[PDB]
RNA sequence: AGAACCUUACCUGGUCUUGACAUCCACGGAAGUUUUCAGAGAUGAGAAUGUGCCUUCGGGAACCGUGAGACAGGUGCUGCAUGGCUGUCGUCAGCUCGUGUUGUGAAAUGUUGGGUUAAGUCCCGCAACGAGCGCAACCCUUAUCCUUUGUUGCCAGCGGUCCGGCCGGGAACUCAAAGGAGACUGCCAGUGAUAAACUGGAGGAAGGUGGGGAUGACGUCAAGUCAUCAUGGCCCUUACGACCAGGGCUACACACGUGCUACAAUGGCGCAUACAAAGAGAAGCGACCUCGCGAGAGCAAGCGGACCUCAUAAAGUGCGUCGUAGUCCGGAUUGGAGUCUGCAACUCGACUCCAUGAAGUCGGAAUCGCUAGUAAUCGUGGAUCAGAAUGCCACGGUGAAUACGU
């Protein structure tokens, strides 16, 4: 198997915003370089919360909440300084944060 | 009095949130308390303008505000001094320097919150309110949309009990999971205590306005897509 | 039985009162609220008046109590006997 | 009551023999959801039955399941100031399920040092019409032969059918007084 | 055309991955032997029941990888997983195995634990008076 | 609830967080077995009256908006009743109803 | 959702009143930092660094003390004074909006009859008409299946090779998150009043709106929250405010709701053995390391998370062992030491193990959930989370009787 050279990761709460930003990066990486891959989807996280539904009492009835967090990996085999420049000029998303930092 | 509140169940499909940022779990409270602070103090300074929504957005190193209004110029004020004072207190409230752009203005004369504000004023000013809600419902269905519900509370007429009344007309679905449907509940005071108006309005059963991408990966994006299948 | 693990306790509340009381050998019942705090060698021969929540009770400090806390001798709760309920606290 | 006709679950033949009668048996052998043990307890049981007679493994099982079998149940349906009893015919599917249920209730008190031996032994007795569920068959049949005297809310029901362009005989269909 | 033909053994949300080809009747289960995995168990008779039915015990070769389930349950998943892989000795094979029921995916699906209820449907228990 | 009790709770919590990160391996060094005939010194533990409040045992946080004790949720900085009110109004990113 | 202290609504003890904290004003001090000692600590006395900020160079602000006001502050009272919001009936199978008619009108009618449904679904039809709500649906999610990516995923074959995806390398393969594919009582047959609809048929993962979920009308019910939060009425504002500490709601007389685990031998024990899903972890956990009876310990590679760890996942499986004797089940209590999270383990937190060692053998009144991934039963993670899950949330393992009848 591969060893991770650098980690490009997108982390988001919005399921739709991450899908638009990764697709853009995948293009930018082809438009300023030669050695790109289709974005690995990478597994999505979900945190579970339960709270009251009435202001006071009504213990039976309750309410249940989800918050999704979506993770993409892309996996450019080699980023060009131009890929990283382009990525950073054409950034505009809010539902996602992209990390070009590594771990 | 049953049912979950109408915009909270619609957020996973085709309805936006009132805020969209990302904080990498550990900081999510520090961002929420600061985001709540921008909502609470910002709209408080622009009290004298007319407003339908507040949409808060956080790219890297920026907080970008989208704001929704009855007309484009109300929030700008004279020669940009009024809106620069707005970006002034957002930069102060947030942990980063601040941006603002104005949204598309859309259906402002029948819109959920600009109607609800309009009804609350009548009551505020101790006007008789004999027809006022019935004309709210009528003008909104005369200006667009496919159905409205109005429910009015705050001790109607000066009664010494709780006393509500309501009117729904056209089609207003209640358990709907598809399309944006616009709901606002205003809160405002008068002589006998606190009053409030509930405005559910329904424009249409299909809205496309937030989705996951159209296509599988290979036909979308880059021409040369193919993996090596080894070749590290 | 449960204990105090490994670490070092002198208590801040007792420390300034006890240094000046050992210089006296012993002085007047020391108005103490620190009923969470253990008994130590430095305190043997002192008189610690231990607030129980309503008022202080004087505790005589000596070698047979050094395994023990000021809160174990100064009470809180009440046990209702059942001829007729209990008025009083028990030491 | 009840808007439309509703079905039933179906047991599907077991993986070691290909029998519905074996797979329904292990199911009523299940204790605290722990089926893989009730599986061992059935297969070891079936082998002990093969040491008692080797021509078939089911020898005592099948014949217990004819001999401790209920044909009848008692239901009650008030006639005024009294309840009474009215005997009813059971369907074969419940006829069996009652027999199998009494067979395992009977295996769990034999007190022998493994359930594979208990269950083989309580079938061996109940096969000869000597075991524990003979009594349960007899008592339920004594009430069903005796309580043929009484019937279901006759006096008003009989009229409730005669007037609705039904017959001068009790119609066996929903939300009519029967 | 392939090196081993393949069945996915989907049974009650557990998956038996199962690779079939013609050979001498041989088994590898979880990079190890049958003795190891199903040691002194009825579970060896579970996987054999469909293979004995098409009478090819000493004829089919196999390689078996499995994630999820209980051990007695995994054997049960394999019992559909071998017959999923078998499709091409003859064309009718996958039809007649579906008709015997060993292609058929366990159509019962999970029910979520519900909010305000102590299980999936189990509403609370209270005597409260 | 009361604002004096909320004012107190909020003051405990910034020094809890401040002090305890820097004490992460200090508990083992000044107190446990690594302090074998080492440290354990009255002369550094006569300094702990300011740190009574700065303790991990007071790192219970409670609400960031209100300072109200009990039933807290650290990830919103809100509590049960107060999360739901905000989730209704769309204030919280990613928050939806669950169905599955 | 994790009540020792902080957690405080309660209670007791110290202590001041524009007041903990903001704005505004006047005087002194920079705020900040470091430090001994009396006092519980607030607070007070002394030490040492600094003298920033703006400047009619007066002086002020930031912040801290002092004072005047305006004022902050209050889970402080009132739920037939409220708003915001939500519970019940009940998945009842009905309820309402626009309008006309009939009655003098309240009001009816529709919203009612028959047949059928999950359904105001649909055949027929009356002064009810036209239409919406519930329901049906898009919907998420599962499930095959088509479908793409191809890693921190995967490995039919192939190379290095102990034959381990570790790596050269490979796409048959689950597999992740996502476009979605399919199913409509539509079809064909029987039934059914013509008919909706049910059930069979068949290909398929699947037939019955494919499993599951979201899902819950108008609104009485005088339901319930002033205590998230809004607020008139309405009270204190040397305080129903506020700094600082210790104590409690987990007491103890008892009754009672709930769950866990056991009462066995379908099991408990020892040794050995197997496969998870999903997610959380930077005050934290953590391989290897050495230490300890064990619990733990101190050291530390590493961990944006299919990268490392939590994690040994258990039930299940193997083998041997046990006999109604409270044992070979169950092992509680408590003395004592060893250990832990914490300046504090005593009443209100966790564990080992030494010594001794009980209740419980299916439980009276009472008492509930279920139509199938359901009930039943086992373990795991997470929300909260210094310490403490029997609970809650959700996940994956194993998984049932029967639905004749009203």
């Amino acid at each position: 198997m591969q060893n991770q050279r650098i980690r490009i990761r997108l982390k988001a709460f919005d399921h739709r915003l991450i899908d638009q930003a990764t697709a853009e990066i995948v293009e930018t990486a082809k438009r300023t370089g030669a050695q790109v891959r289709g974005p690995i989807p990478l597994p999505t996280r979900k945190e579970r919360f339960t709270v009251l539904i009435s202001p006071h009492v009504n213990k039976d009835a309750r309410d249940q909440y989800e918050i999704r967090t979506h993770l993409r990996l892309v996996d450019i085999v080699e980023p060009t300084e131009k890929t990283v420049d382009a990525l950073m000029r054409l950034d505009l998303a809010a539902g996602v944060d992209v990390q070009i930092s590594l771990g | 009095g049953q049912k979950v509140h109408p915009n909270g169940i619609r957020l996973g499909i085709v309805k936006p949130w009132n805020s969209t940022w990302f904080a990498n779990t550990k900081e999510f409270a520090d961002n929420l308390d600061s985001d709540f602070k921008v909502r609470q103090y910002l709209t408080k300074e622009l009290a004298k303008a007319s407003v339908s929504r507040i949409v808060i957005e956080r790219p890297a190193k920026s907080i970008r505000v989208t704001i929704h209004t009855a007309r484009p110029g109300i929030v700008i004020g004279k020669k940009g001094e009024d809106v620069e004072k707005l970006r002034k207190v957002v930069a102060d409230i947030a942990g980063v320097p601040a941006q603002i752009n104005i949204a598309e203005v859309r259906k402002p004369e029948l819109d959920a919150k600009l109607v609800a504000d309009s009804i609350t004023s009548q009551l505020e000013r101790r006007v008789m309110f004999r027809r006022a809600m019935k004309r709210a419902v009528q003008n909104a269905m005369r200006l667009g949309a496919k159905g409205i519900k109005v429910e009015v509370s705050g001790r109607l007429g000066g009664a010494e009990i709780a006393r509500t009344e309501w009117y729904r007309e056209g089609r207003v679905p209640l358990h709907t999971l598809r399309a944006d449907i616009d709901y606002n509940t205003s809160e405002a005071h008068t002589t006998y205590g606190v009053i409030g108006v509930k405005v559910w309005i329904f424009k249409g059963e299909i809205l496309g306005g937030m989705a996951a991408v159209e296509q599988p990966e290979k036909p979308a994006a880059q021409p040369k897509k193919q993996q090596r299948k080894g070749r590290k | 039985p449960r204990s105090l693990k490994k670490g070092p306790f002198i208590d801040l509340h007792l420390l300034k009162k006890v240094e000046k009381a050992v210089e006296s050998g012993d002085k007047k019942p020391l108005r103490t609220w620190s009923r969470r705090s253990t008994i130590f060698p430095n305190m043997i021969g002192l008189t610690i008046a231990v607030h129980n929540g309503r008022q202080h009770v004087p505790v005589f400090v000596t070698d047979e109590m050094v395994g023990h806390k000021l809160g174990e001798f100064a009470p809180t709760r009440t046990y209702r006997g059942h001829a007729a309920d209990k008025k009083a606290k028990k030491k | 009551p009840r808007r439309r006709v509703i079905g039933q679950r179906k047991i599907l033949p077991d993986p070691k023999f290909g029998s519905e009668l074996l797979a329904k048996f292990v199911n009523i052998l299940m204790v605290d959801g722990k089926k893989s043990t009730a599986e061992s307890i059935v297969y070891s049981a079936l082998e002990t039955l093969a040491q008692r007679s080797g021509k078939s493994e089911l020898e005592a099982f099948e014949v217990a399941l004819e001999n401790v079998r209920p044909t009848v149940e008692v239901k009650s349906r008030r006639v005024g100031g009294s309840t009474y009893q009215v005997p009813v015919e059971v369907r074969p599917v419940r006829r069996n399920a009652l027999a199998m249920r009494w067979i395992v209730e009977a295996a769990r008190k034999r007190g022998d040092k493994s359930m594979a031996l208990r269950l083989a032994n309580e079938l061996s007795d109940a096969a000869e019409n000597k075991g524990t569920a003979v009594k349960k068959r007899e008592d339920v049949h004594r009430m069903a032969e005796a309580n043929k005297a009484f019937a279901h809310y006759r006096w008003l029901s009989l009229r409730s059918f005669s007037h609705q362009a039904g017959a001068s005989s009790k119609q066996p269909a929903l939300g009519y007084l029967n | 055309a392939e090196n081993q033909y393949y069945g996915t053994g989907r049974r009650k949300s557990s998956a038996a991955r199962v690779f079939i080809k013609p050979g001498n009747g041989k088994i590898v289960i979880n990079q190890r032997s049958l003795e190891q995995y199903f040691g002194r168990e009825t579970a060896r008779m579970v996987v054999r029941q469909p293979l004995e039915l098409v009478d090819m015990v000493e004829k089919l070769d196999l390689y078996i990888t499995v994630k999820g389930g209980g051990i007695s349950g995994q054997a049960g998943a394999i019992r559909h997983g071998i017959t999923r892989a078998l499709m091409e000795y003859d064309e009718s094979l996958r039809s007649e195995l579906r008709k015997a029921g060993f292609v058929t995916r366990d159509a019962r699906q999970v029910e979520r634990k519900k909010v305000g209820l102590r299980k999936a449907r189990r509403r609370p228990q209270f005597s409260k008076r | 609830a009361k604002q004096s009790m909320k004012a107190r709770e909020v003051k405990r919590v910034a020094l809890a967080d401040k002090y305890f990160a820097k004490r992460a391996e200090l508990k083992a060094i000044i107190s446990d077995v690594n302090a074998s005939d080492e440290d354990r010194w009255n002369a550094v533990l006569k300094l702990q009256t300011l740190p009574r409040d700065s303790s991990p045992s007071r790192q219970r946080n409670r609400c960031r908006q209100t300072g109200r004790p009990h039933g807290f949720l650290r990830k919103f900085g809100l509590s049960r009743i107060k999360v739901r009110e905000a989730a209704m109004r769309g204030e919280i990113p990613g928050l939806k109803k669950a169905s599955w």
